[PDB]
RNA sequence: CCAUCAUUAAGUUGGGCACUCUAAGUUGACUGCCGGUGACAAACCGGAGGAAGGUGGGGAUGACGUCAAAUCAUCAUGCCCCUUAUGAUUUGGGCUACACACGUGCUACAAUGGACAAUACAAAGGGCAGCGAAACCGCGAGGUCAAGCAAAUCCCAUAAAGUUGUUCUCAGUUCGGAUUGUAGUCUGCAACUCGACUACAUGAAGCUGGAAUCGCUAGUAAUCGUAGAUCAGCAUGCUACGG
RNA sequence: AACGCGAAGAACCUUACCAAAUCUUGACAUCCUUUGACAACUCUAGAGAUAGAGCCUUCCCCUUCGGGGGACAAAGUGACA
């Protein structure tokens, strides 16, 4: 979708949302690619291939779309789950003293 | 400082086991019929000079060896109280079969002896310092070589607590070789419980 | 046939152990002898204080001093010292035919 | 015990390849956290370069750049009080070897390219032409400690 | 907590069962902190007992993923 | 001929022994460059025979048994120097005064309680 | 500059709070110029005689102890400063001695 | 208080996720060893006194 | 435990090789032995003699005493208090809460590294329906039975770092992985408060840290992984282990 | 010389804390009296202990009569716990 270039493609579509190291398998998959296609790769007969598969997954940006609201049911309902949300609270049963800062 | 007890370095160094038997499956629940009959030994003798016992177990015929400072009392009238013993005994256990008793010389040099029979001079209520000189001036005027011993806590009948040591001879408690026996008795004075500890020597 | 001699103490394995090699060399026995098996010992460190502190601890050990015993003539009397029981008071003896 | 005397020190093994007692000890500096393989492949591999940029042998480059680095007088601090509290004392043999060898490995750390494959070889060059940035530090030793001259 | 038998407390599924067939009455006094939300329990009313006082909710359709006793908050937080 | 020697340090036991022919190491059945890992403390490791110059005379084919790679090299240059002086018996000297024939001197010291391990005491704040 | 407080089965008011650090904090703030320490003040109540005060300031080498043995917390504290201020002057007159005049040869 | 969690321990109770162990003799629950059954007070004090069969004291 | 015999799948099997090794019962290291200039006064200093050398290394052991030091919550008892309760009995909370503040550790902020393939070498300890192999079936956490066994043999268990090769190229990038939704794996009447992993997602702080401050004198600092006690399940802790 | 310390294992239990539901010879121990001699097991009602019924009315010896010893505790208090 928007990729970069001048990388291996092992990372390059690592660097859009909805995908890490299932590249290296399951776009491998489908795909007769390989894995030194630098941005000299003529991935143009191969941006079809890829389109295919990527096609059925949920990826890029579309996931965060249902990301998003399945915490905007969590907060409906006002669960434990989802109260933790709304309130900086670590929301998977954590210690909330001292060492609880990445949620604030 | 800290002192630990002296049998406690020399259990198998230079002493033994006061029990000698062997168990490897089921190891926990025939060690509490051990102090099930330490317990009960030491209820119903109730200072028979009663040193300290011994307990064996082989084949469903567990022995218990007692020392008995006092002997023939815990055996009774030609071997009733022994008898006597054993209708009770076997009754907490299964078998207790092989009851025993051995007798000893010396009757207030083994310490346990010496610690219970002037901790029982406390209720009475007299001369506590003396009550340490006549265990230390008959020591070793029996045959002893290095006798020390204490006594702790509201002593006298006061409020604050003081140690209260007597002592000559040799007691080398950090020598390995010694065959130093201390114990430990539970006086009550009806004012609290006074403590009171014993070394000999030889 | 492998006796099997374990105990606590090694003074009363290693004369319990002399005892069988004695009572089956009587009889007509070939009796390979008393070799030892490693000790399993089993550490328990408990803390020594009555209340509070660690960093101040005693460390308790027990140790099982394993020997085998094993004979290869049996006879009716080579077995007298099998059936015969002795030394029982802190040795068991694990009898395998 | 440095107290009751002087502790006794003990001897080392010296490099099978260079030969050299001066080798070794450059590999148990450079051995971080008690890797000794895979810090005395990178020394195997900071000398060749040293070798392929000037022809001579590197145990003669080595201990010709490392007389760049050992400096002659150095601050040991007397507690004067008062005072500058600040004396130039001159090196005892043992502290020679051993300081040079220590401002050649911590300056080799602080370069530009990330391998040590070159961090070190590109210092020693420096150290063998009077140059870079390890050679600059006793010079400013040398400018510290014979700045306070009134304490000889 | 595994997929063989996802787990209901069983004292309440009993209870409920009376309820769903004629016209539903609008309590049930239970703990029900270990049972989960299936849709035999859509409408009923449990007042869940969180350790203080037994707090009253109803049972929507979006609440079949997750827990009955996951609502009955026992911190009593707000403070600061 | 087979001068059979044994050696060990550092928890890690190495019976070796002396078979004629030349300068050759077999530990366990395979090459000492592919067992050992990277070849710098083997020339270290002939330091026992290069005092009796016997270079090109004795295969060895260790069996080692324990330890690691430092403890199973620095454990057969023990193991041969048993073995050298049951080879030449009167180059005891030479083996005595540089090296290879002192002992298994030290091996790693007991994790004391209280502590975190091996005399490292722990880190307190209040000094 | 902490107070770590803490009392023996005496329940700490807030009067107490801002006592404690215009006399014991305070009057320590000028002395120590390059200060970061922490302080800790114990009360221990025994109800046959009295309540006690126990005030420790550790630092780079020298602590600070004191001891009270008054009933009155705060005519007590009047005592523990004074012990406080004495003993922090017998620990800078000890290190104000590098002014000897010593001339090198 | 501490005769009612021993009478709490030896009856049975409904669940096998309960299984509850103190000592015999000492009442605490919390430093149990399932070889011996001892509370680490007193198996510290009977192994002074040698009670407990073969079990040195230290220094291995 | 297999040099010499081989039918090495290695059964380490046949014999027993018992030799070495290992595993356990005992002989030996003390200034015994010399030389100093060193004067006798013991030591110290330097040798040789054994494998070991100067209380060999380490452990255990902690004098008189100090601190009304710490526990009437391991226990035990003087005094005081309680007796339709300050004792009981249950499932349900809580001990896991948080704008924060100091202790102690873990993992890091990398190309003396990261990711993937190969390939080695340990010690200690556990296994009373417990350890559970080799096979399978699952991406994996793991499920199904038998193989062995109450154990120098059977199992936990292929230690890891390393070494060898291919890689990324020096960026908050293939550095790490916190935090949130998807697997419902397993234990257990039951994982919502309040567990343990792995599965694809998401990828935050973080570029080696100021004043200050701590540990450590050789197999020690440092690091790497393995065990056990608790325990149905659960450690970044503790205690032991080697590299 | 407190702060990965009592905690060498907090989901229940632990648990000592709180809110509820109900107990007072008490879930425990001891004299004990009639030893009433197992309500030693299932259904129903229940947060759940508990409550109500269905019930294995006994257990061993040694007399000769049906007692005493171990017999279960339904009730009891001088007590006590």
């Amino acid at each position: 979708v928007d990729i970069p270039r001048e990388k291996r493609v092992v990372i390059s579509l690592t660097y859009i949302y909805g995908i890490g190291t299932s590249t290296a398998q399951k776009i491998l998959e489908e795909a007769n690619v390989s894995a030194d296609t630098r941005v000299k790769d003529l991935t143009d007969d191969e941006l079809g291939r890829i389109r295919e598969v990527v096609d059925g997954y949920k990826v890029e940006g579309d996931l965060r779309r249902e990301t998003n609201l399945n915490i905007k049911r969590l907060m409906e309902i006002s669960s434990y789950r989802g109260i933790r949300h709304r309130r900086g609270l670590p929301v998977r049963g954590q210690k909330t003293k001292n060492n609880a800062r990445t949620r604030k | 400082g800290q002192k630990i007890n002296p049998i406690g370095l020399r259990v198998g160094i230079i002493r033994d086991w006061e029990a000698k038997w062997y168990a490897e499956k089921d190891f926990a629940s025939l060690l509490h019929e051990d102090l099930k009959i330490r317990k009960f030994i030491d209820n119903e003798l109730k200072e028979a000079s009663v040193s300290h016992v011994e307990i064996e177990r082989a084949a469903n015929r567990i022995n218990i060896a007692i020392h008995t400072g006092k002997p023939g009392m815990v055996i009774g009238k030609g071997g009733s109280e022994i008898e006597k013993l054993r209708n009770k005994l076997n009754a907490l256990t299964d078998k207790k079969v092989h009851i025993n008793v051995i007798e000893i010389k010396k009757v207030d040099l083994d310490a346990r002896l010496v610690a219970e029979n002037i901790a029982r001079q406390l209720e009475n209520r007299a001369s506590f310092r003396r009550v340490q000189k006549q265990a230390i001036t008959r020591a070793m005027k029996l045959g002893a070589k290095g006798i020390k011993t204490q006594v702790s806590g509201r002593l006298g009948g006061a409020d604050i607590a003081r140690a209260e040591q007597y002592s000559e001879g040799t007691v080398p408690l950090h020598t390995l070789r010694a065959d130093i026996d201390y114990a430990h008795a539970e006086a009550d004075t009806t004012y609290g419980k006074l403590g009171v500890k014993v070394w000999i020597y030889r | 046939i492998r006796i099997r001699l374990k105990a606590y103490d090694h003074r009363v394995i290693d004369q319990s152990a002399e005892k069988i090699v004695e009572t089956a060399k009587r009889s007509g026995a070939d009796v390979s002898g008393p070799i030892p098996l490693p000790t399993e010992k089993s550490v328990y460190t408990i803390i020594r204080a009555v209340h509070k502190y660690k960093d101040s601890r005693e460390q308790f050990e027990q140790r099982t001093h394993k020997r085998l015993i094993d004979i290869v003539n049996p006879t009716p009397k080579t077995v007298d010292a099998l059936m015969g029981l002795n030394l029982p008071s802190g040795v068991d003896i694990e009898i395998k035919l | 015990m440095p107290r009751k005397g002087s502790v006794p020190k003990r001897d080392v093994l010296p490099d099978p390849i260079h030969n050299s007692k001066l080798v070794t000890k450059l590999i148990n500096k450079i051995m971080l956290d008690g890797k000794r393989g895979t810090a005395q492949r990178i020394l195997y591999s900071a000398f060749d370069l040293v070798e392929q940029r000037s022809g001579r042998d590197a145990l003669e480059v080595f201990e010709e750049a490392i007389n760049n680095i050992m400096p002659v007088l150095e601050v040991k601090a007397r507690r004067v009080g008062g005072s500058n509290y600040q004396v130039p004392v001159e090196v005892r043999p043992e502290r020679r070897t051993t300081l040079g060898l220590r401002w050649l490995v911590n300056y080799a750390r602080l370069r530009g390219e990330k391998t040590m494959e070159d961090r070190l070889a590109n210092e020693i060059l420096d150290a063998a032409n009077n140059t870079g940035g390890a050679v600059k530090k006793r010079e400013d030793t040398h400018k510290m400690a014979e700045a306070n001259k009134a304490f000889a | 907590s595994i997929k063989k038998g996802p787990f209901v407390d069983e004292h309440l599924m009993k209870k409920v069962e009376a309820q769903e067939g004629s016209e539903k009455k609008q309590v049930i006094k239970t703990w029900s902190r270990r049972s989960t939300i299936f849709p035999n329990f859509i409408g009923h009313t449990f007042a869940v007992y969180d350790g203080r006082k037994h707090v009253p909710v109803y049972v929507t359709e979006d609440m079949v993923g997750h827990k009955l006793g996951e609502f009955a908050p026992t911190r009593t937080f707000k403070g600061h | 001929v087979e001068y059979r020697g044994t050696g060990r340090r550092k928890n890690s036991v190495a019976r070796v022994r002396l078979v004629p022919g030349e300068g050759n190491i077999t530990v366990n059945n395979r090459d000492v460059r592919e067992y050992l890992p990277f070849e710098s403390l083997i020339l270290d490791l002939n330091q026992p025979f290069d005092v009796t110059e016997t270079k090109g005379n004795y295969d060895v084919l260790v069996n080692v048994h324990g330890g690691g790679f430092t403890g199973q090299a620095q454990a057969i240059r023990h193991g041969i120097a048993r073995a050298l002086l049951e080879a030449d018996p009167e180059y005891r000297g030479s083996l005595k005064r540089a090296g290879l024939l002192t002992r298994d001197p030290r091996m790693k010291e007991r994790k004391k309680p209280g502590l975190k391990a091996a005399r490292r005491s722990p880190q307190f704040s209040k000094r | 500059i902490r107070f770590e407080i803490h009392g023996d089965n005496l329940t700490i008011t807030d009067a107490i709070r801002n006592y404690i650090e215009e006399k014991i904090g305070k009057l320590e703030r000028y002395f120590n110029d390059v200060p970061n320490a922490v302080a800790h003040v114990k009360v221990k109540t025994y109800s046959n005689s009295a309540t006690k005060i126990e005030v420790t300031i550790p630092l780079k080498n020298v602590t600070l102890r004191a001891e009270e043995r008054n009933d009155d917390l705060y005519a007590g504290i009047d005592l523990i400063n004074n012990k406080l201020e004495r003993q922090v002057r017998k620990y800078k007159t000890r290190i104000n001695r590098k002014s000897r005049d010593r001339g090198d040869q | 208080a501490k005769t009612s969690m021993v009478a709490k321990q030896q009856k049975k109770q409904k669940y096998a996720v309960r299984e509850y162990t103190r000592c015999e003799r000492c009442g605490r629950p919390h430093s149990v060893y399932r070889k011996f059954k001892l509370c680490r007070i007193c198996f510290r004090e009977l192994a002074y006194k040698g009670q407990i069969p073969g079990v040195r004291k230290a220094s291995w």
